[PDB]
């Protein structure tokens, strides 16, 4: 419409790496993922429980950091709820149970010869009223015969508009089709009764309605001297008057008939599945990076675990985080890592209250402190660790203290320290170290490390791609991969990507069929040992 | 003014007098403004139960008065009735004339705008604190600054701006909106994020510091 | 300064004997008509 | 019609008349019904193509494409490219596909002489190429052929 | 001897008497010459695999 | 086998024990 | 290793020419 300008309060909110969630919650149409950008959007897609805490939590558990883009999917074969009631399915956008609470009536107004929509929800404060269902437009007739009608005849084979007419007598004045020709629209209708002499026609100004003309109903022979009569045309006007807002749907099996305010039905979140692989399947190309699951249960965890490994061997590094149960003691621990003793998975212990931003002190288990570290660890410039850093987390329902943190983090099991004041929440957490169990090799040890090899590797595979593997010509030999190598590792020292590197302990073989290569590299990590002397000359 | 604080585990008392005044000894008067009794904070929220409002657990809120305000009488009985609510003291309240936020951003820059409205029954709609100060800078910068029949240089000069769409006349939309929201004393500060012009669309977002 | 822009690499010409033809592509410059400003808070 | 097809490029490559043929099979095909089009469509000069994803077309709209047309992808590209140029490793510009075969898969269907695409990670950007330039044929001492 | 010798020929043509079925296994590749396989008889069959 | 990325004239001789490889060879 | 700091008030501080001593002491393996 006009020139004009546009001021939104807007609520959004009240960055590199891409975070995955995958857990249970009571919204959203199930089995495809979903890209959050926005706190005030997953409010919106979703509704309420685990996932949405777990995302209110994971977007705040640092005052300064926090994680990047998230990617949701539901752990719930979710129905919508429907009914079918008079001659209309009606179906919710709304899937699983809250979609119960959705209320539909219809009732005819005399005084307009039209129906009344009316629906209900409740928890979203909705309850508006759609009327005058049809009249799309009404016609007069002006001349003076006796008596003067119109008529409108389907497409018997398939219940469309196929003519509309006008009848004096027993003489059809004009026709036109409506299976499509010049009348498509409604609009031009509009002007090609108007131009004739003996009749005119004219829209209700409720909206411009301008409907497809194949949408209207069959009728025959009614007058329209003695009467301003409408047009009716009473399903596809419910499109133009619902369809772009709110939560319900209709669609049609048959007569459109009035009935009471109803509820709908069938609604339902159903079982839980008894496994989580074949949903975990569609995360395989969305892009993440850090994947948790929201769930204790150890064939979960199990397959997740599988998961990230059948990832890694594919092109695609991925890590996993873990927490387990309400509180649990050294022996459950220590059985699940080592049930679970492969790399790129870490486990976590501790169970903590997080003060939820409605007031509300939650009392949160494992495996949603995982989200709250998972989440800070991903936001963070690559090749950072979260060794030493504070988590805002309120208090701990625990059992671990200085010596069982050498222990748990000895056996591979992180855990979050308390330091009496100051450090900003009074909590730190202690280390990164993974659930492998041989802690000799840092890469497979310490995750900072492997999550800076692993996009290094990455960058110097597709880097190598196009300038070798595209195999341009064999006429370019191992001398020159020493040149492109160092020259490859000159920028990254440049760059602070690797700490350093000798450049003349290269070694290249090549056969023609295929080439070998041998480097070395300095890495960079955090520190974690200092060790600083005194001495004194008394 | 005053700053808010959140409870945290085993948090002593002393602590946060310390942590944000850096002599311990005001804690008496800090506990005087939060109208606490001897139990100041305690790890069990059980214990809150028996008296809430003058108990205090982990995870609850408590407020902490500037320095200048901190041995008021008048200060401690007005920080002892606005707890968790002090904001509506320093942003206040107004009546609500944005009786559809779906209608006047789609008709922009004109007369016969905004209207009065009533939320729940009988009340007027009285509408406070943040959302107070979304009205008072949205309602604000609708209005041409010549406009207001008392205190002129009210307003903006938004409605000149619609000039040709190239890159100098789009900063100066920049400058009006900026001139036009540090105008308030309610606002420290503002600066643009991001702006967008399209073929004839100007987009741009800007953040602003109200303060607490 | 009578247009935004023009992406001259889409310029594309033809030739048939004794006639020509031509496409291209330019960015033409308006009038303002909407704006719309988002405003967002702090701390 | 693929037959046909395989059948007119045979009698085009007798008439002296160099020509090939890039091919695609239905949605969300298994490797073994691939394997029964790969063994029905044997000869050289004949390339066939695995899955059916996504593409961004004119319209702004989020197309869902047939390995049919999938092949039309390849087609544009092998016919852009410098003439001895490999198409191998070349990026392709899928907006979602259906790829969930993974490495070791992709030797398999490689080996067999079935056109496969992957995924690839970059720093942060990421890309699907396509992972080798085979054709149908059997052989593999036979890089004429094969490739 | 012939085009049967690895096993890939034969789950291919299973599925071209289509009242029957073959299918691949997941776990990784395998490509058996067919005369490595051992001899066995009458596995009660339909809705088993 | 698809390809990808995986990630002094005078001669000396020794002969002695070693725990490893086949020997006379 | 556990991640950590470490103190200590040291003991051991109480030219190029190296300097050679021999002699008798209740202490040491012999001849080295």
């Amino acid at each position: 419409t006009r020139p004009h300008a546009s001021i939104e309060v807007d609520t959004s909110g009240i960055s590199e790496k891409v975070f995955c969630l995958i857990g249970q919650a009571e919204g959203g149409e199930p089995n495809t993922v979903y890209e959050l950008r926005n706190y005030s959007q997953a409010k919106r897609l979703f509704r309420s429980g685990e996932l949405l805490d777990a995302i209110e939590l994971a977007w705040g558990s640092n005052p300064n950091y926090t994680a990047g883009r998230i990617l949701a999917m539901r752990i719930e074969d979710a129905k919508p709820a429907s009914a079918e009631i008079g001659g209309l399915k009606i179906t919710s956008k709304i899937y699983g149970n809250v979609a119960n609470n959705i209320q539909v009536g219809l009732e005819k107004n005399t005084l307009s010869d039209s129906l009344r929509l009316r629906v209900i929800f409740q928890d979203d404060r909705f309850n508006e009223v759609y009327d005058n269902i049809g009249n799309i437009f009404t016609i007069k007739y002006k001349g003076e015969e006796a008596n003067a009608t119109f008529s409108v005849e389907h497409d018997e084979e398939t219940q469309k508009a196929s003519r509309l007419v006008l009848k004096v007598g027993d003489q059809e004045v004009k026709s036109y089709d409506l299976t499509g020709g010049a009348y498509d629209y409604t609009n031009a209708i509009i002007t090609d009764i108007n131009q004739l002499p003996d009749f005119e026609a004219k829209l209700s100004p409720f909206g411009d309605k301008n409907l497809e003309s194949s949408k209207l109903d069959k009728i025959e022979n009614a007058n329209i001297k003695d009467k301003a009569v409408y047009v009716k045309a009473v399903f596809g006007d419910l499109e133009k008057q619902t369809a772009y807002n709110g939560i319900v749907s209709f669609e049609q099996l048959k007569t459109i008939e009035p009935f009471e305010l109803t509820k709908l039905k069938g609604g339902t979140n159903g079982e839980p599945p008894a496994t989580w692989a074949d949903k975990l399947d569609k995360f395989a190309h969305e892009g993440g990076y850090y994947i948790v699951p929201l769930s204790s249960k150890q064939s979960v965890h199990a397959e997740v675990a599988s998961f990230v490994k059948e990832r890694s061997d594919a092109g695609e590094p991925m890590r996993a985080i873990v927490g387990g149960g309400f509180n649990e003691s050294k022996e459950q621990l220590f059985g699940r890592q080592a049930s679970l003793s492969n790399p790129r998975v870490s486990l976590v212990a501790n169970s903590g209250t997080f003060v939820m931003d409605d007031g509300r002190k939650n009392h949160v288990p494992a495996y949603m402190v995982a989200v709250a570290l998972g989440g800070l660890a991903s936001g963070l410039e690559i090749g950072e660790s979260i060794t030493f850093k504070p988590l805002r987390v309120s208090s701990l329902d625990q059992i671990y203290e200085s010596i069982d943190l050498d222990e748990l983090n000895e056996n591979g099991i992180i855990s979050i320290e308390f330091v009496r004041n100051r450090t900003n929440t009074f909590f730190r957490i202690v280390d990164d170290v993974t659930t492998f169990n041989d802690k000799s090799d840092p890469v497979k040890a310490e995750m900072a490390v492997g999550e800076a090899n692993d996009f290094l590797v990455s960058e110097l595979k597709v880097q190598l791609e196009d300038q070798f593997i595209g195999t341009r010509t064999i006429n370019t030999s191992a001398s020159i991969i020493k040149d492109f190598i160092q020259s490859y590792l000159g920028r990254k020292k440049r760059d602070n990507e690797i700490q350093d590197f000798p450049a003349e302990d290269v070694q290249v073989i090549v056969e023609g069929n295929e080439a070998r290569i041998s480097m070395t590299v300095y890495p960079i990590r955090s520190f974690k040992k200092i060790s600083v002397s005194l001495v004194y000359k008394q | 003014r005053f700053k808010k604080h959140v409870v945290q585990h085993e948090e002593t008392m002393q602590a946060i007098a310390q942590r944000y005044y850096g002599d311990v000894s005001y804690w008496i008067d800090l506990v005087e403004h939060n109208n606490l009794k001897y139990p100041y904070l305690v790890e069990t929220d059980e214990e809150k139960m028996k008296d809430p409002e003058r108990l205090a657990s982990t995870g609850d809120t408590l407020i902490i008065p500037i320095e200048s305000d901190l041995t008021d009488v008048s200060a401690k009985e007005i920080n002892s009735r606005d707890k968790d609510v002090l904001v509506e003291l320093a942003l206040g309240r107004d009546l609500n004339i944005t009786a559809d936020e779906k209608y006047f951003n789609e008709h922009g820059t004109s007369d016969n705008i905004l209207a009065f409205s009533t939320n729940g029954n009988g009340d007027l709609d009285t509408v406070k604190g943040i959302d107070n100060m979304k009205q008072q800078l949205q309602a604000r910068l609708l209005t041409p600054r010549g406009s207001l029949m008392l205190h002129p240089n009210y307003g903006s000069d938004l409605h000149n701006l619609f000039g040709l769409n190239i890159p100098e006349q789009a900063t100066l939309i920049e400058m009006e909106v900026l001139r036009t929201l540090t105008s308030d004393n309610r606002v420290k500060s503002a600066n643009l994020i991001d702006w967008k012009i399209q073929g004839n669309v100007y987009s741009g977002q800007f953040s602003v510091e109200i303060k607490s």
